[PDB]
């Protein structure tokens, strides 16, 4: 009918239905939300600074961070003493190591935030980081995993949060075939929590297991020995394609200098006990002997160069690309996010978020009239086709069917998946249970777990209960996890668990007010005591923590990380 | 005297580049000024340093005179030239510049303030003794007073009224000895137009032609009037085309125009360059003062072509800097002699077919006329824009000025014709076609045109060439090829190709069909408006693969069967196809075909809309009943165990509520009927 | 000219301040005014800003595509002006 184009015009124009046009009006509601978000990011963006240069914050105005006041002078004294030795006490080794003008990720940050409670009731162990810093680095045109042991040995070298971080880094590198670089500085072991860190599985032995399984798959790895690595820490220099020992302060020992005493205590110099022995000794241990920190870093870079990965990365990830920005300003991402601590769940939207994040502000909807709860479709993220699952409302059987169908197509055509978690939302109606809802949930989870597609999840907010099993979860092998500040990970019910557990717990009929004070308030305190900031990341649950505004850049880092894969 | 090494400019545009250029010859520094952005503009690429001033609105930019003065003081500027517009006429700014110690370029503040009010200015000229036609004498105290001064103060009778342009009291009563009709006419004018009963009498002129002499003065009491000018042609008080040598003007008169002009300028006191404007009636043969401007005009380079001083080319801006230098003149009124004739025309980025409304858009391709000497004529073009620039809506629409100096008027007018034709711009409609129409058919080559000359010939003008069916053929072909490989590598079986283009010419859609026979991409045909023919087409290099807003600009060749051949540079976009060639310029709008492609739902939506589940308890409805809902806002929010679960209906049309807040409703209830707006 | 230091700054200094526009200069005219001459404009702190920025960009993608977490970027340049870093 008076309409005869050739699909384009209708396409390739600034007026295709594919795009999205949710324009906000900045009203009170927007302000209430936008403002809060701002109230939910300032310190997130801040604590980072405090742990960075940990314990030395000369401004002394860090009231925006709820961190307790710490003895700045002690940390400054320790840093001065350490830097007088001739080694750089910072993450400086990293940004010296990575090529200028390139990107970085800082995979796990704020690790071990106020984790352990000391004997002093008001004092926690001052683990500003997990004892290491981990991030994806691009060296000499080669993408690599960077792990650096921090010089914080006051509490002890490695904790249940340190070895877990190291093992997570090793698993990520092995999955993605990114070579690792380890910067080694250790105080040995922790002889206090040794039962928690040495024996059992997924412990310090699995590091040695991984450093051999990698070299089986011919994924070369490199370690730099800046200081002592004793107590089983001396095997990494031994199990290494290339290793670096600094001329003066680089030391490697299987038995400590105190250990020779009380067992043939003919004590001699710490150099002769296994440290950097530049005298043409009989031992052929340690590939590189470098006179200075810069010399060692330079030789590490030079060894990284001769791996032939530059051609493969350059072919797989195009270095010269034209950035395509979204149609709407990314600062608006905080506004559509609702507020917090609201008796009844507030309202929420997804279209706006996806239209703000994706390229050209576009989307490819599958069936949206049907199973209106769940959202699935294709997209574009900086030159790469992506699939997104974002959740909105209370799940039905049909939503699970649609999810299974989408995941089937994505696995069929080798399209990566992105997850945006939300509430559990399993209806409890008797008719729904009689309609085989459990079978359809199983249909969804089977497809989720069976998918060989790389998978990344990011918390939008309100991910509580067994609903994440429908979409995705840490136990379903997501190659990366990141989080927004307004996140709560809890039991099958965030608010309802309060009501349900109020009924069935040794409660007399009378004393109703005192009981609800003792029951409902207490369970609310329990189920929102956990949050994005503490229960997560600090314990390497969903290790990555980010800002809602800069999500697309992070996801693009992740996707470039997962295309060197076999 | 005071040395000058730094020059400051206020305004932007053609004047900025002009002031900047001569400056190079005097070997003086330059400074540029620009609004938000506006940094790619040419003038800033011509100066030595440029400073951003602030927000686009003229209140925010180029009007903060105090901020400009403070910035100039920080730069230790020597001189400032305001130019025309913005702070061109503001005595406070000039006084502040004088207090700061910077040499202001132009008249003193006293002259500007005095000429700001018309009443005090005309008072000054009346005291000076210059023939001035006043606007009023007293009031209508007595009806016999009208007969008393009718033959006294002003024999020509201008009855009119105290105010209002109706003027039915005039009756065009040019006959003196009128006493029984003038009073009746005035009394019938008073009816339904009472206003104030005071009536003013003046001289009435049948014809009007505008004259404006130029003048120059140092600060050491010495000056010399430049040659006269004509501004008869103007539409809606906007200058269109002007001539420095007033054709049909006796030499003796020229001389006298000067003596009158010098008297007025001396009386008020004046320094620098300025222009006195007159009003003239051919029938009376006398000139009467109308207004003067204490500011450099835009028409300065025009009068220059008809005046030489000591046999050397004259530069008007040069002297103004030398006047600011404090040096005295070197020539009397005599050293200046006229030589030849010249004409000028202004091009405006407006649409003649429309209500002369300015348009803003990127400048795709700008042809530049030959600005060199040849034959018996000199033709020049001055433009304040270049390729890749974009017109700003805040500024006035002004592209370039074209001037044709010659030894005789004929040569000058003829020269322009060809030049006006040659200059070409693609991207925005212009009045260039209008000006050429103003030059060909009107027999104003004689030289006699009145102030209202444009008004009567409006029927004759506003006319453009008819788009021949052939023009569609080249225009249609370019859009395909300048977009894709249509007709390139095409192939079918036992058949022949076909591809069609729809043009929305005027308010009627136009369809053109193109097809081929044989194995030839070369041999092509056409059928538009039931007219069929054949032609061949050979393209050029392929350019602009990115096909951005500028899209593709390529030359084309078309060999039609009859025998002709054509060359066409086509910058085609989805919105329109522009073809420039010997035919001229024509832009053909492509039939628009867009209408929410997807969301095209005419469903009635009678019932069972935004139904809520069993728990119900609707509340906090934020939509008004009977208001259009195309975007999917939250029509109703129902709560089921803290489940807001907003429905978010996207059905277009107004929504009618049958429920109220706080009312518990049953499962799948008809909360509202979302129906098409009827 | 860029690439080698020249005396062009000297000649301009010889032309501006010395009042030799009068036209009377002796054979030893250069000898007495050596204190006045041999003078060049002072490098303002702004000049370092454009000069420092160019070296990065005119060498690599510094500040191009850069990104960190909950922080902001930083990059420094060291100039050996005169004998003082
Ligand atoms: O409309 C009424 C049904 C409410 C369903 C609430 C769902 S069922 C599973 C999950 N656990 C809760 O406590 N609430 C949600």
């Amino acid at each position: 009918y008076a309409h005869h184009p050739i699909d384009y015009e209708r396409s390739t124009s600034k007026s295709p239905n594919i795009l999205r046009l949710p324009a906000n009006t900045s009203d009170p509601t927007y302000q209430e939300n936008m403002a809060r978000m701002e109230g939910l990011v300032e310190q997130l963006r801040a604590r980072v600074r405090y742990v960075q240069a940990g314990g030395v914050v000369p401004e002394e105005e860090a009231a925006k961070a709820g961190v307790s006041i710490s003895s700045i002078e002690a940390d400054d004294r320790v840093r001065k003493l350490h830097l007088s030795r001739g080694k750089m006490l910072a993450r400086d080794r990293i940004e010296r190591l990575i090529d200028p003008g390139t990107r970085f990720l800082e995979l796990s940050q704020l690790a071990g935030w106020d984790l352990y409670w000391d004997d002093k009731k008001k004092e926690y162990e001052r683990c500003y980081s997990g004892g290491i810093v981990t991030g994806i680095g691009l060296v000499n045109g080669v993408r690599c995993m960077l792990v650096a042991n921090d010089a914080t040995v006051k509490g002890g070298t490695y904790y249940p949060i340190t070895v877990k971080k190291h093992l997570r880094a090793q698993k990520i590198a092995e999955q993605n075939h990114l070579p690792c670089i380890y910067l080694v500085d250790s105080g040995g072991a922790n002889l206090s929590r040794q039962d928690d860190v040495f024996p059992d599985e997924q412990h310090f032995g699995r590091i040695f297991y991984n450093e051999a399984q990698m070299s089986i798959k011919s994924i070369s790895q490199i370690a730099v020995v800046m200081g002592s690595c004793t107590a089983g820490g001396a095997y990494v220099p031994a199990m290494a394609d290339e290793n670096i020992i600094v001329a003066r302060n680089g030391t490697i020992f299987l038995g400590g200098p105190p250990l020779v005493l009380a067992a043939t205590g003919e004590k001699v110099s710490s150099e002769e006990l296994g440290g950097a022995d530049v005298h043409c000794r009989i031992s052929g241990v340690g590939d590189h002997y470098a006179t200075d920190d810069l010399h060692a870093l330079y030789l590490a870079r030079r060894a990284v160069a001769n791996l032939n990965l530059k051609e493969h990365n350059e072919a797989r990830n195009p270095t010269d690309v034209k950035p395509v920005p979204p149609l709407y300003d990314p600062r608006e991402l905080g506004g559509f996010i609702p507020d917090m601590l609201s008796d009844v769940v507030k309202s929420f939207d997804v279209r706006a978020i996806i239209a703000r994040i994706v390229d050209g502000s576009r989307f490819d909807e599958f069936k949206a009239l049907y199973g209106n709860t769940l959202v699935c479709g294709f997209a574009r993220i900086e030159g790469m086709q992506v699939g997104i699952i974002a959740n909105q409302g209370i799940l039905y059987s049909e939503s699970a069917l649609k999810g299974a169908h989408f995941i089937g197509l994505c696995t069929q055509r080798n399209v990566p998946l992105l997850f945006l978690q939300n509430i559990t939302g399993f209806m409890v109606g008797k008719k729904y249970e009689e309609g085989g809802i459990a079978r359809n949930g199983a249909r969804l989870v089977m497809a989720v777990s069976s998918a060989p597609v790389p998978k990344v999840t990011v918390l939008i907010g309100g991910s509580y209960g067994a609903g994440n099993y429908g979409m995705c979860g840490r136990a379903f092998e997501p190659r990366f996890l990141f989080m927004w500040p307004n996140a709560r990970i809890s039991v099958m019910g965030g608010t309802q668990a309060a009501t349900v557990l109020t009924l069935t717990n040794r409660n007399l009929k009378n004393a109703s007010e005192a009981e609800i004070a003792a029951f409902k308030d207490k369970v609310k305190k329990k189920y929102e005591k956990e949050g994005s900031c503490y229960y997560s990341t600090a314990r390497l649950w969903d290790d990555g923590v980010i800002a809602p505004e800069d999500t697309r850049v992070v996801v693009a880092e992740a996707l470039r990380a997962t295309r060197l894969a076999p | 005297e005071r040395k000058v090494e730094k020059l400051l400019v206020a305004n932007r545009g053609e004047i900025a580049c002009r002031v900047f250029r001569t400056c190079r010859e005097m070997h003086i520094r330059t400074v540029a000024l620009f609004c938000e952005a506006e940094r790619n503009a040419k003038h800033v690429a011509e100066a030595d340093e440029a400073v951003c001033i602030g927000p686009p609105p003229a209140v925010n930019s180029y009007l903060r005179g105090e901020h400009i003065i403070s910035v100039a003081k920080q730069l230790n500027v020597d001189a400032i030239h305001p130019g025309y517009g913005f702070l061109s006429e503001n005595a406070s700014f000039a006084d502040a510049i004088t207090r700061s110690g910077i040499e202001f370029i132009g008249p003193p503040a006293s002259a500007i303030s005095l000429m700001g009010s018309k009443s005090e200015s005309k008072r000054i000229m009346e005291a000076a003794g210059v023939p001035v036609v006043p606007g009023y004498y007293g009031e209508n105290q007595n009806v016999s007073f009208l007969a008393e001064e009718a033959k006294k103060v002003g024999f020509p009778i201008l009855i009119k009224a105290v105010s209002g342009g109706g003027g039915k009291g005039m009756k065009i009563v040019e006959r003196p000895e009128d006493f029984t009709f003038m009073l009746e006419s005035a009394k019938r004018e008073a009816t339904n137009f009472f206003k104030d009963d005071r009536v003013i009498l003046e001289r009435y002129v049948k014809r009007s032609r505008h004259i404006e002499c130029q003048i120059f003065f140092d600060k050491h009491g010495r000056g010399v009037f430049f040659f006269e000018r004509d501004c008869s042609v103007q539409r809606r008080y906007q200058k269109v085309l002007e001539e420095a040598p007033a054709p049909h003007l006796s030499m003796e008169t020229r001389q006298r125009i000067g003596e009158v002009a010098l008297q007025a300028a001396k009386a008020v006191g004046y320094v620098g360059a300025g222009t006195v404007e007159f009003i003239f009636d051919t029938s009376t043969g006398e000139f009467y003062f109308m207004e003067m401007n204490t500011r450099l005009q835009v028409e300065h380079p025009v009068t220059e072509e008809v005046c030489r001083i000591k046999g050397a080319p004259l530069d008007l801006v040069k002297l103004q800097i030398k006047t600011a230098m404090g040096k005295p003149l070197t020539f009397s009124q005599e050293d200046v002699t006229l030589v030849g004739s010249c004409i000028e025309a202004r091009v405006y980025a407006e649409s003649p077919e429309r209500g002369f409304l300015p348009e803003s858009g990127p400048l795709t391709f700008i042809r530049e006329p030959f600005q060199g000497v040849r034959g018996p004529a000199r033709t020049r073009l001055d433009t304040g824009f270049r390729e890749g620039d974009n017109v700003l809506i805040h500024y006035d629409p002004m592209l370039a000025k074209v001037i044709s100096w010659g030894r005789s008027r004929e040569e000058a007018l003829r020269g322009l014709r060809q030049a006006l034709g040659e200059y070409k711009v693609a991207g925005i409609n212009t009045n260039i076609e209008f000006l050429k129409r103003c030059c060909e058919t009107p027999e104003f080559a004689r030289g006699g045109v009145t102030t209202n000359f444009i008004s009567e010939h409006e029927s004759q003008l506003l006319k453009s060439p008819v788009v021949t069916p052939e023009v569609a053929a080249m225009a249609a072909t370019a859009w395909l090829l300048n977009r894709c490989d249509n007709w390139r590598g095409a192939f079918r079986l036992n058949s022949d190709t076909n591809a069609t283009v729809h043009f929305y010419i005027d308010d009627h859609p136009v369809e053109v069909r193109l097809h081929t026979e044989g194995a030839n991409y070369h041999k092509i045909f056409f059928s538009v408006w039931d007219h069929d023919g054949s032609f061949e087409v050979c393209s050029g290099p392929v350019t602009s693969k990115h096909r951005d807003q500028k899209s593709i600009v390529n030359d084309f060749t078309f060999l039609f069967e009859n025998g002709m051949h054509h060359t066409v540079l086509a910058v085609a976009t989805e919105g329109d196809v522009t073809v420039i060639g010997s035919f001229g310029l024509h832009q053909l709008r492509l039939l628009p075909l867009t209408d929410g492609f997807g969301d095209s739902s005419t469903a009635g939506g009678t019932s069972t809309k935004i139904v809520s589940p069993m728990p119900g308890k609707v509340s906090k409805l934020l939509v008004k009943s009977g208001d259009l809902v195309e975007k999917g806002q939250v029509l109703v929010i129902v709560e089921a165990m803290k489940m807001e679960h907003p429905v978010r209906a996207l059905q277009d049309g107004r929504v009618s509520f049958l429920v109220k807040e706080g009312e518990v409703v049953g499962g799948d209830h008809v909360l509202a009927t979302v129906a098409e707006e009827e």
